[PDB]
C-alpha cells in the first residue's frame, strides 16, 4: 500500500518517520523513560 | 441487514469505532451448533464365545498393497530403510510445548 | 503449576460419570451426547466432533478419532468448563 | 477450544472428504480447486512436510464441458518407448475411451512436480457418472461449488422471464419467417 | 407473419405478429440494439435475444428486416452459431461431447499436432473477435486464445 | 556457502510460506489475499504477515473480524468510486494524521 | 492344467463334469494354445535370423553376432531391441 | 414505462457481484456506540481471561501473551530480570472482543510488562564466501548478542 | 484440384465457397478451375 500511504502523505514503507517506528520502543515498568535508541 | 461476511459459522462479528476514530473494536462471540443442526450418535449355545484370534501372515507385496489402500498412500512409504538412515535418525527430539 | 492441563495434572477415569454427578448436583438436566460434525467414518482415520447438550443448549464439543473417545473428550471439556479450568482462563497474578 | 493434547492434533491436522461434480464444467477449473484442495493449500496449517492434503471426489467426469473447439484441438501425446511408441489422441478420443482421463491428466499436470504427487493422486477419487460407492458416500463432507454457471438453453427459461424480457424488433406483416 | 400452405392448392395467409414493446430507453437509436442500449452488453448465452433474431428452423434472418446494423448483425450471427454449437437452442433444429463459446465448426478444425516453441505457441480459438468489445467487468480483459 | 545463501533463501521462504496462509485463511472467509493486504493498509492495521498467519492459525474469530474490516473497507471503497462526488467518506474510510 | 474359457451365459455347465473329445465335430476350426519348445539362451542367428556375418574374408572373431545395436546419436539401445536371450 | 438507461436482463448487462448498501452514517455511528460502550463495561466487569497482544518490538512484531518468551536479537542496555513496559501495542484482544490501534493503541488503555531475564550470545554463525577458478574462499565467525525477555502480563483499562 | 494461396475466379460460373476451414474456387462448366486455398 505504498501508494496509498504516499497519497495520504505517510510516506511509503511504515517504517518511515511514522510513530510506530519513531515513538520509543520501551521505558521502565515504574514510568522513566529509557535512553534513547541508536537509529 | 448489513453484513460484511455471513454471520453463521465462526462468530457473530460486529465491529466499531471509538468516538475519536482512533481505535477499532471488535466483537466475536462464537456460534454454537444447534441441536436441531446436530446428528444422534450411532448405535454358541453350548460352547464358550471363543476369541476369534485369526491373524494371517500375508507377505511383504500383499501386506503393503493392504496398507496403502487402507491409509490412501503408496507403496514407498511402507518399503523398510537401511541401517544407515535408521541410525541417523533422532531417538531423542527435541520438544517444546 | 503454569503450562499444564486439568487431567495432565489430575488423573480422572470417568470424566461422564464425574459431569453428570455435578449437573445432578447443581440440578441440571443430564447430557445428550450427539454427533455435532462428522468426517471420514468408513476410512482408518476418521473425524468425530461430539456435543454434549442439556435442555437442547450446547455445553461441550469434543474431537475424536471414534465416537466414544470423541464423547469421553466432550466429557474432559465439559468438566474443565464447570471447573473454570479452561485453556483461555485468566491467567496467575504474580 | 480446552481440548487435550491428542485430541486437539487430531482435530487440526484431520483429513476432509470434499465433494465436486461435473457436468459441464471445465476441466481445467475443476483442477485448479480440486488440486487445491489435495495440497491442501486451502488450509491455515499448511506446509509441505506436514501432510496436510484432502480427499476430493469428482463425480460427473464424462459430462464435462470445453470451450471453443479444444475437443478436437487439445492432443494428448504418449509415448511407448518402442521404436514406434509415439501415440498422439485428441481429446475427444481420450474421453470416449477413457472418460476420467481428461480431469486426471489436468489435476496430474497442476500438481506441484515432487515425490508427493502419486500421494496426491491416490487420495483423488474420480468418477464418471452419478454412481459413487457408499463408503465414499459416507465419507463425504462439503460439495465445493461449481465453477461455471449452467449458461441456461432456452426452453428451460420460465414464461413470467420470457415475457419480461421486451421484445427488439418489430417485424414486417409480409415475411414468411 | 405470413406462411404457406400446400393442399393442388398453395395459399399464403398472415399470422399475428408481435409489435415493438412500447418505449424504448433511447428512441433516437437507429438499430434495436441502440435503441434498447445493449450494444456491447450481450453474449451467446442471451438466447432470448438470439432466438427473437433467428429464424423457427436456426437460421438467420436477414439484416434490412431485422433493421440491425451491420457490426451488430454479424456480431448477432456469431452469437448464434456459438449457442448453436453449445445446445442453448433446442427448439430451433434443423429440417455426445459437451461444448460452450466454439467459434469454428467442430468437423473442420485439425488437431494440434505440433505445439510450437513457448515463443511461437500455436493457440486454441476461445469466443469471438467480434464479441472482444463486450463489457468486461473484470481487470483482465477477455483472453480469446487458448 | 549453502549456509549464508540459505539464509537468505530462509528469509524469502517463510515470507512466502506466510502469503500462502493469508491467502488460504483469506479464502476460507471468501476475501482474496490483495483485497485483504490493500484493505487492511487502508485501513491503517500495520499487522504484518507473519502475525496476520499467526492470527489466521490460532485466532481465527480475531482473524474473522480482520476479515470483515477489510471487506467493508472495500465496501466502502467501492461506493466512494462509484458515488465519485463528495459524500461522506466513510466511517472506517477516516484518516487518523499525525503532527 | 487349469485353463480359462471365456464362454457367454447360456453356455454354463456345472463344476465337476467331464469332457471328452466330441465336444468338438470333423470339418471344425480350432485354436490351440501351448508353451513353445524352449531352446534356453539362444544368439541372434537362431533366435531372429540375422544374417550374421561372413566366415572367411579376414573376418576377426564374428560370425553370429549382432552388429551395430543402435545409431551413434542416440546415445541409449531401443527397448524391443532383437539381441540373444531365452527363445 | 422504461427509465431512459435501462438495458434489459441480460448475462452481462449488469456487474456479476451483488449489490451492496452500506449502512446510513448516523444509525450506524449509534451502533458503534452501543457496541463501544457493551464491550466497555466488558472490560469494567472483567468477563475475559488470557489476553494476547500483537507488540513492535526492535523493528519486530510479535503475537505474545502472559508468561511468555521472546528472543530479541540485540542487546537492550538492561540488568538481568529488570521490569520493562512494552507500549507499541498494534493489537489487544481475548475472547470475545479485540481492539485494533490505527496504528497504536492507547497507553492508557494497554500496557504490556515484560522482564528482561537473559543476557546471551547466538551460536557462532558461519560466513563463508567462495569463488572458483578465481582462489577466493573467505570464512569469518560471529555470535550475535541476544536477550530473552518473559512477557508477564497483559493488562488492558476502560477508556473505550 | 489445383493448390493457390491467391484466389481467382476464371469463369463466369465460377463460385467460392469455405468448406472445412478453407476457401475453394468451384466450377462446373470448367472443372480445371477447381482451386483449393492452402
Ligand atoms: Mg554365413
Ligand atoms: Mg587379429
Ligand atoms: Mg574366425
Ligand atoms: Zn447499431
Ligand atoms: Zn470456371
Amino acid at each position: 500500500g505504498g501508494q496509498w500511504r504516499l497519497q495520504q502523505g505517510l510516506a511509503a514503507n511504515p517504517s518511515g518517520y511514522g510513530p510506530l517506528t519513531e515513538l520509543p520502543d520501551w521505558s521502565y515498568a515504574d514510568g522513566r523513560p529509557a535512553p534513547p535508541m541508536k537509529g | 441487514t448489513y453484513s460484511p461476511l455471513p454471520d453463521d459459522y465462526n462468530c457473530n462479528v460486529e465491529l466499531a469505532l471509538t468516538s475519536d476514530g482512533r481505535t477499532i473494536v471488535c466483537y466475536h462471540p462464537s456460534v454454537d451448533i444447534p441441536y436441531e443442526h446436530t446428528k444422534p450418535i450411532p448405535r454358541d449355545q453350548v460352547l464358550k464365545t471363543r476369541l476369534e484370534e485369526k491373524v494371517e501372515h500375508l507377505e511383504e507385496g500383499p501386506m503393503i498393497e493392504q496398507l496403502s489402500k487402507m491409509f490412501f498412500t503408496t507403496k514407498h512409504r511402507w518399503y523398510p530403510h537401511g541401517r544407515y538412515h535408521r541410525c541417523r535418525k533422532n531417538l531423542n527430539p527435541p520438544k517444546d510445548r | 503449576m503454569t503450562g499444564k492441563e486439568l487431567f495432565e495434572m489430575w488423573k480422572i477415569i470417568n470424566p461422564m460419570g464425574l459431569l453428570v454427578e455435578e449437573l445432578k448436583k447443581r440440578n441440571v438436566s443430564a447430557p445428550e451426547s450427539r454427533l455435532t460434525r462428522q468426517s471420514g467414518g468408513t476410512t482408518a482415520l476418521p473425524l468425530y466432533f461430539v456435543g454434549l447438550y442439556c435442555d437442547k443448549k450446547l455445553i461441550a464439543e469434543g474431537p475424536g478419532e471414534t465416537v466414544l473417545v470423541a464423547e469421553e473428550e466432550a466429557a474432559r471439556v465439559a468438566l474443565r468448563k464447570l471447573y473454570g479450568f479452561t485453556e483461555n482462563r485468566r491467567p496467575w497474578n504474580y | 477450544s480446552s481440548f487435550s493434547r491428542a485430541p486437539q492434533q487430531w482435530a487440526t491436522f484431520a483429513r476432509i472428504w470434499y465433494l465436486l461434480d461435473g457436468k459441464m464444467q471445465p476441466p481445467g477449473k475443476l483442477a485448479a480447486m480440486a488440486s487445491i484442495r489435495l495440497q491442501g493449500l486451502h488450509k491455515p496449517v499448511y506446509h509441505a512436510l506436514s501432510d496436510c492434503g484432502d480427499h476430493v471426489v469428482i463425480m460427473n467426469t464424462r459430462h464435462i464441458a470445453f470451450s471453443g473447439n479444444k475437443w478436437e484441438q487439445k492432443v494428448y501425446s504418449s509415448h511407448t518407448g518402442y521404436p514406434g511408441g509415439f501415440r498422439q489422441v485428441t481429446a475427444a478420443q481420450l474421453h470416449l475411451r477413457d472418460p476420467v482421463a481428461i480431469v486426471k491428466l489436468a489435476i496430474y499436470g497442476m500438481l506441484p512436480k515432487n515425490l508427493h504427487r502419486r500421494t496426491m493422486m491416490e487420495r483423488l477419487h474420480l468418477f464418471p457418472d452419478e454412481y459413487i460407492p457408499e463408503d465414499i458416500l459416507k465419507n463425504l463432507v462439503e460439495e465445493l461449488p461449481q465453477p461455471r454457471k449452467i449458461p441456461k438453453r432456452l426452453d428451460e427459461y420460465t414464461q413470467e422471464e420470457i415475457d419480461a424480457f421486451p421484445r427488439l424488433w418489430t417485424p414486417p406483416e409480409d415475411y414468411r419467417l | 407473419f405470413r406462411e404457406v400452405v400446400e393442399t393442388t392448392i398453395i395459399e399464403g395467409r398472415i399470422t399475428a405478429t408481435p409489435k415493438e414493446s412500447p418505449n424504448p430507453p433511447n428512441p433516437s437509436g437507429q438499430c434495436p440494439i441502440c435503441r434498447w442500449n445493449l450494444k456491447h452488453k450481450y453474449n451467446y448465452d442471451d438466447v432470448l435475444l438470439l432466438s427473437q433474431f433467428i429464424r423457427p428452423h436456426g437460421g438467420m434472418l436477414p439484416r434490412k428486416i431485422t433493421g440491425l446494423c451491420q457490426e451488430e448483425h454479424r456480431k448477432i450471427e456469431e452469437c448464434v452459431k456459438m449457442a448453436h454449437r453449445a445446445g442453448l437452442l433446442p427448439n430451433h433444429r434443423p429440417r455426445q461431447l459437451n461444448r460452450y463459446l466454439t467459434r469454428w465448426a467442430p468437423g473442420s478444425v485439425k488437431p494440434i499436432y505440433k505445439k510450437g516453441p513457448r515463443w511461437n505457441r500455436v493457440r486454441m480459438p476461445v469466443g469471438s473477435p467480434l464479441l472482444r468489445d463486450n463489457v468486461c467487468y473484470s481487470r483482465t480483459p477477455w483472453k480469446l486464445y487458448h | 556457502v549453502k549456509c549464508t545463501k540459505a539464509r537468505y533463501l530462509k528469509k524469502k521462504n517463510m515470507r512466502t510460506l506466510w502469503i500462502n496462509r493469508i491467502t488460504a485463511a483469506s479464502q476460507e472467509h471468501g476475501l482474496k489475499y490483495p483485497a485483504l493486504i490493500g484493505n487492511l493498509v487502508k485501513c491503517q492495521v500495520e499487522l504484518n504477515r507473519k502475525v496476520l498467519a499467526d492470527l489466521a492459525i490460532y485466532e481465527p474469530k480475531t482473524f474473522k473480524s480482520l476479515a470483515a474490516l477489510a471487506s467493508r473497507r472495500r465496501h466502502e471503497g467501492f461506493a466512494a468510486a462509484l458515488g465519485d462526488g463528495k459524500e461522506p467518506e466513510g466511517i472506517f474510510s477516516r484518516v487518523v494524521q499525525y503532527h | 492344467t487349469v485353463k480359462i474359457f471365456n464362454i457367454t451365459d447360456n453356455a454354463a455347465i456345472k463344476p465337476g463334469t467331464p469332457l471328452y473329445a466330441a465336444h468338438f465335430r470333423p470339418g471344425q476350426y480350432v485354436d490351440v494354445t501351448a508353451k513353445t519348445i524352449g531352446k534356453g539362451f539362444q544368439g541372434v542367428m537362431k533366435r531372429w535370423g540375422f544374417k550374421g556375418q561372413p566366415a572367411t574374408h579376414g573376418q576377426t572373431k564374428t560370425h553370429r553376432r549382432p552388429g551395430a545395436v543402435a545409431t551413434g546419436d542416440i546415445g541409449r539401445v531401443w527397448p524391443g531391441t532383437k539381441m540373444p536371450g531365452k527363445m | 414505462s422504461y427509465l431512459p438507461g435501462y438495458v434489459p436482463k441480460t448475462s452481462l448487462s449488469s456487474p456479476p457481484w451483488p449489490e451492496v448498501v452500506l449502512p446510513d452514517p448516523v444509525e450506524e455511528t449509534r451502533h458503534h456506540a452501543e457496541v463501544v460502550k457493551k464491550v466497555n463495561e466488558m472490560i469494567v466487569t472483567g468477563q475475559y481471561g488470557r489476553l494476547f497482544a500483537v507488540v513492535h518490538f526492535a523493528s519486530r512484531q510479535w503475537k505474545v501473551t502472559s508468561e511468555d518468551l521472546i528472543l530479541i536479537g540485540n542487546e537492550l542496555d538492561l540488568a538481568c530480570g529488570e521490569r520493562i513496559r512494552l507500549e507499541k501495542v498494534l493489537l489487544v484482544g481475548a475472547d470475545n472482543f479485540t481492539l485494533l490501534g490505527k496504528p497504536l493503541l492507547g497507553k492508557d488503555l494497554v500496557r504490556v510488562e515484560a522482564t528482561v531475564i537473559e543476557k546471551t550470545e547466538s551460536w557462532p554463525r558461519i560466513i563463508m564466501r567462495f569463488r572458483k577458478r578465481k582462489n577466493f574462499k573467505k570464512k569469518r565467525i560471529v555470535t550475535t548478542p541476544q536477550t530473552v525477555l518473559r512477557i508477564n502480563s497483559i493488562e488492558i483499562a476502560p477508556c473505550l | 484440384f489445383k493448390n493457390k494461396t491467391v484466389l481467382k475466379k476464371r469463369c463466369k460460373d465460377c463460385y467460392l465457397v469455405k468448406r472445412r476451414g478453407r476457401w475453394y474456387v468451384y466450377c462446373k462448366t470448367h472443372p480445371r478451375h477447381k482451386q483449393r486455398q492452402m
